């Protein structure tokens, strides 16, 4: 719908918003993902005793 | 104070014409582009005179 000048703004701002989202979403997975893991060194623990 | 509206629908609008006559002294979107009015579509299109 817009040419190239007019564009960039709207892309640029859809950029920054998904990149936004998608660091969020990253930094959630890695907490996650280390409270998985604490759980997971407890269970092998638990096998191991 | 008492500008005209025309409803158009149900057409196939060839911008080209419009845009490459030169008559018009001010010739300015804002949601679009000129250029590409030739590709896209509308639901209907109001215009105010
Ligand atoms: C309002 O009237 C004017 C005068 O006709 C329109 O401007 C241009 O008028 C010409 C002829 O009426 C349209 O066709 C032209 O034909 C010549 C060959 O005879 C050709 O060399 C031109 O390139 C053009 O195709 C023309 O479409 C039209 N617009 C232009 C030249 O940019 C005007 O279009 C009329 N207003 C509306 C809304 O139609």
């Amino acid at each position: 719908r817009l040419d190239p000048p007019e564009a960039e703004v709207q892309i640029d701002r859809l950029i920054t918003g998904r990149l936004q989202s998608l660091q969020t979403y990253v930094t959630q997975q890695l907490i996650r993902a280390a409270e998985i893991r604490a759980s997971a060194n407890l269970a092998a623990t638990k096998m191991s005793e | 104070y008492a500008w005209n509206r025309k409803r158009i629908s149900n057409c196939v609008a060839d911008y080209s014409v419009l845009y490459n006559s030169a008559s018009f002294s001010t010739f300015k979107c804002y949601g679009v582009s000129p250029t590409k009015l030739n590709d896209l579509c509308f639901t209907n299109v109001y215009a105010d005179s």
